[PDB]
């Protein structure tokens, strides 16, 4: 029943791609883990490949991860780490299934490089909050890197 | 008797909060960021381990 | 003595005042997170023990929660989503956007976004 719903809903539907991340998935992910896993699953299975790639590119880049990992608490950092682990695991399985080879190679590697740069930058700061946050986030994400 | 003289009721818990908008002139940055995470998230690259760039 | 709504609102609006204190961050983060987890666990207990009509009787219905006290939307939905899904699934008479009608949705800025997607 839910998939039937999401079918017509997806038939129905950058400004939206901005506000969606702003007030719908970032607030949801910083909650308990289940909300993060659910934001991950609903990011897929609810959009087309073009709009999905555009949304993920707008989230990964634009330099939001660096500060947003400074602001949040410890457990909020853990949750956001779980969300990134899920999205990257699914992306890497999609790649290693050969489905995306035309230009997704360069874009995927660019995403990996930008995330690596952001983490390497935030992991190097004098405060205590940034250090503990980065440590927890990597302790979650390093399982699939 | 004192701790039983405190007024308890739904009318007192309202304590209305402060609107998200924050006017423009390491804990203060933390609080201001926690409060601004909802309204203007994408205007966050300017922080960069420094004073809030307005 | 109808303490349920008073207690939920108190815990919530207390964690905010805890956020606005001044101390070492190493204790501020831990205190804020501890209060957050306490509130979450309390609501899990309330949803576990009060079901049926007793819930809707003593849990301060949605629109007041979101328009009078300005709770952040995630907490509102964290309370009400289970009951809304139950009333929607079995009694197919009503529909969403009606059983949650009137909410101001204050920080959302529903302009430039489909309320259907929301």
């Amino acid at each position: 029943k839910t998939s039937e719903f999401i079918s017509e809903k997806s038939n129905v539907w950058e400004d939206q791609i901005k506000i969606f991340l702003q007030n719908c998935v970032v607030p949801r992910v910083l909650f308990s883990p289940s909300d993060a896993l659910f934001s991950s699953f609903f990011i897929f299975m609810a959009f087309r490949t073009e709009n999905l790639m555009s949304i993920l590119n707008t989230c990964i880049t634009s330099n939001i991860l660096k500060t947003l990992l400074f602001c949040c608490t410890s457990s909020e950092a853990g949750n956001l780490g779980l969300f990134f682990t899920d999205v990257l695991k699914k992306l890497e399985k999609m790649r290693l299934n050969g489905d995306f080879n035309d230009q997704a190679s360069r874009k995927l590697y660019e995403w990996h490089s930008v995330i690596t740069e952001q983490v390497i930058d935030l992991l190097s700061e004098k405060n205590y909050m940034s250090i503990r946050n980065g440590i927890e986030f990597m302790k979650h994400v390093t399982s699939v890197f | 008797n004192n701790v039983w003289k405190i007024p308890t009721g739904l009318d007192k818990i309202e304590q209305e909060v402060k609107k998200p908008e924050g006017v423009y002139e390491i804990i203060r940055q933390w609080q201001t960021l926690r409060f601004l995470r909802s309204r203007y998230l994408f205007d966050f690259d300017k922080v960069n381990e420094k004073t809030g760039v307005d | 003595q109808s303490a349920i709504s008073e207690i939920i609102l108190l815990l919530y609006t207390l964690n905010l005042k805890a956020n606005t204190q001044n101390s070492h961050y190493k204790i501020l983060s831990t205190r804020c997170d501890e209060m957050n987890t306490l509130l979450w666990s309390f609501i899990e207990l309330i949803k576990h023990c009060l079901k049926g009509k007793a819930f809707e009787e003593n849990v301060l219905p949605f629109v007041e929660l979101n328009n009078r006290f300005h709770l952040s939307t995630p907490w509102t939905f964290h309370i009400w989503r289970d009951y809304l899904d139950n009333q929607l699934n079995s009694n197919e008479n009503f529909s969403i956007d009606e059983l949650i009608e009137g909410a101001e949705f204050s920080d959302v800025d529903l302009t430039k976004i489909s309320k259907d997607l929301f």
